[PDB]
């Protein structure tokens, strides 16, 4: 029920396209939510898939929230923390995989 | 709370909701009349003006006048890290003080530098996800938990659920962990996903930080 | 387009903007029409629906001059490959053939095998932003030379001078940007390339998937 600006770098490589992920403003989400969004849009957009980020150097994404603030979320942790925020306060994400 | 069970009404008075418009967020502790605590991580990337303290809630999904509802008027931090998670304790000042009744009271804190031995079982709670990616709660859960040191690190208070895939989860973080009548943590991170049944949950230890919460609300 | 001018209205009537949705979000794009029924752009704008606008200047401004058209088939090339960005081209079929007039008109496609030297200016056009601050909402393009593949070479692992072309002077801060995926390379009013990748800074050069390369899949899929 939101379209999020988002871009994706592969080794600094990215095509310049204008993309918006959808993700639910139904109710607050989390890190993990997030994840799974990248991570299926890593396969679908650039044939990044769960095994190759494994042998990844780096796999990250930031979330550029609209009052200034940032979130570096790295992509190989299994650690999260166990909060919710609101989708609406999102101004883009940018995912980078080296 | 994955796994646990529904609290009885206004069993736990110093438990606090925070929330946005969007609703319940994390959880936090009353420890003043004018003052909660929470972890830093559920405030760092907020607007702190647009969150809501709610005292005295159990149902989060209905209307109750047990409720007390307030703003944040000051944030107070002691060195958080939030690369390493270390020090993930916030203290939030009330623009007001709640009004102390059977719903709503403040809780007791352990003496400075108390520190938990394996075994010593201890009670979470809070309104996070009933499920690694279910619904948030509406009636507030409790679950007991054990403390663990293996698989922990020493700058955190570990806990888990022999055998079964159960622990907080998404908006657990910064609620209390409750031993023997003390708060003895704050939910900062869990490994593996919510409720993995292998990694114990991670609360920033309250104890390490008593001297410091006395510094700001006395 | 960064550091580029705007278009004089209609003067690239070949020139289309796609609007892209799939189950996981929604993307901009360029394009170009080749023929009354078919688009050209690049694999990577790929999705479920596809809408096609001809004939726009501003794009935020329902013009008269505008025919809106859905794609019916999105043909991606069989071997692209998204993590490579190999065979970065795609054809589009539209669900009616456009109303052919001064505003809307096919561009001409290269020759078989036709190459491109280095040091040829060639223009690209398209909607895409103009900073990382700030968007379009017309028409805009620039001139761009076309480099030594030993400068793509060097910086992409996987260029394939067979198959793309190396553009934009490092020196110059000209550069197709977000938005301007699949929109044309033009030198002498000939599509010669369709805009692919770049570095994610933006700084040239940038990739553009070859045309001429493509000429047989092109002919076979269009028949
Ligand atoms: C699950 O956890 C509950 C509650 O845990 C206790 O309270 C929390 C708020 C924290 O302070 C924890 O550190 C603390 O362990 C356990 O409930 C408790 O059970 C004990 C033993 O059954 C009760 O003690 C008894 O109380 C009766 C009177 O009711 C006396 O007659 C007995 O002699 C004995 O002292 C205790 O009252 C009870 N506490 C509460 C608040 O209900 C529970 O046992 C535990 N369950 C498991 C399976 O671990
Ligand atoms: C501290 O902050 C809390 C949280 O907002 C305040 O609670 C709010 O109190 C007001 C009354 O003062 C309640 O009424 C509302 O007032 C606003 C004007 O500020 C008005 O525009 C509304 O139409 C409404 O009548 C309000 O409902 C209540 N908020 C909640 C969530 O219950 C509290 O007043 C503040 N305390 C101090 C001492 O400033
Ligand atoms: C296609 O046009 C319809 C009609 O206005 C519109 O509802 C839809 O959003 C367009 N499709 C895409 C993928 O943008």
């Amino acid at each position: 029920t939101r379209y999020v600006p988002y871009t994706i770098a592969v080794n600094g490589t990215s095509t310049p396209i204008l993309s918006k992920l959808k993700i639910s403003n139904k109710q607050l989400i989390s890190y993990k939510y997030l994840n799974d969004k990248v991570k299926s849009v890593l396969k679908s957009e650039r044939g990044i898939s769960d095994l190759d980020l494994k042998f990844a150097k780096q796999a990250k994404y930031t979330v550029y929230f609209k009052n200034g603030k940032k979130q570096v979320v790295n992509l190989k942790s299994d650690i999260f923390t166990p909060n919710l925020f609101s989708a609406k306060d999102i101004k883009k994400i940018d995912i980078d995989v080296k | 709370i994955v796994g646990g069970r529904r609290a009885r009404p206004h069993a736990w008075p110093f438990m606090v909701s925070l929330q946005l418009r969007g609703g319940h967020f994390c959880g936090a502790t009353l420890i003043a009349p004018n003052f909660v605590m929470s972890a830093a991580h559920c405030v760092a990337n907020v607007n702190v003006r647009a969150v809501r303290v709610v005292l005295g809630a159990h149902n989060l999904s209905r209307r109750e006048p047990t409720r007390q509802v307030f703003a944040v008027q000051r944030i107070f931090e002691n060195g958080y890290d939030p690369v390493n998670l270390l020090n993930d304790i916030v203290i939030l000042q009330l623009n007001g003080s709640a009004t102390i009744n059977a719903n709503v009271q403040v809780a007791q804190l352990p003496a400075q530098g108390r520190r938990l031995g394996n075994g010593v079982q201890c009670l979470a709670m809070g309104w996070g996800l009933l499920g690694r990616n279910r619904g948030i709660a509406s009636v507030l859960q409790e679950l007991n938990v054990t403390v663990v040191t293996s698989l922990c690190r020493r700058s955190n208070v570990c806990t888990l659920v022999r055998g079964r895939q159960a622990g907080v989860c998404f908006g657990d973080s910064g609620s209390p962990l409750v031993c023997n009548g003390l708060i003895h943590g704050i939910a900062s991170f869990v490994r593996g996903g919510c409720a993995s049944g292998l990694y114990p949950d991670a609360f920033a230890p309250v104890a390490q930080f008593v001297n410091w919460i006395d510094s700001i609300i006395q | 387009i960064i550091g580029g001018r705007e278009s004089r209205p209609h003067s690239r009537p070949y020139m289309a903007y796609l609007q892209i949705q799939s189950p996981a979000g929604q993307s901009r794009c360029g394009g170009f029409l080749v023929r009354e029924d078919f688009v050209l752009t690049a694999a990577h704008c790929w999705g479920s629906n596809i809408n096609v606008t001809l004939g726009a200047h501003n794009i935020q401004r329902r013009e008269n001059t505008q025919q809106h058209i859905t794609a019916r088939r999105a043909i991606r090339h069989p071997q692209y490959n998204q993590r490579t960005i190999q065979n970065d081209i795609m054809l589009l079929q539209l669900s009616r053939r456009v109303r052919r007039n001064r505003n809307v008109n096919p561009v001409a496609l290269p020759r078989a095998q036709e190459g491109l030297r280095p040091g040829t200016l060639c223009t690209v056009a398209g909607w895409g932003r103009v900073s990382m601050r700030r968007g379009t909402d017309t028409l805009r393009e620039v001139q761009l030379r076309v480099q030594r593949d030993r400068q793509c070479l060097r910086i992409f692992g996987s260029y394939d001078p067979r198959r793309q072309i190396c553009v934009g002077d490092r020196r110059e801060r000209k550069a197709a940007f977000k938005g301007d995926s699949g929109g044309p390379l033009l030198c002498n009013n000939v599509a010669h390339g369709i805009v692919s990748y770049g570095k994610s800074s933006g700084v040239p050069p940038e990739v553009f998937t070859r045309v001429s390369s493509f000429l047989p899949w092109i002919r076979t899929t269009m028949r």
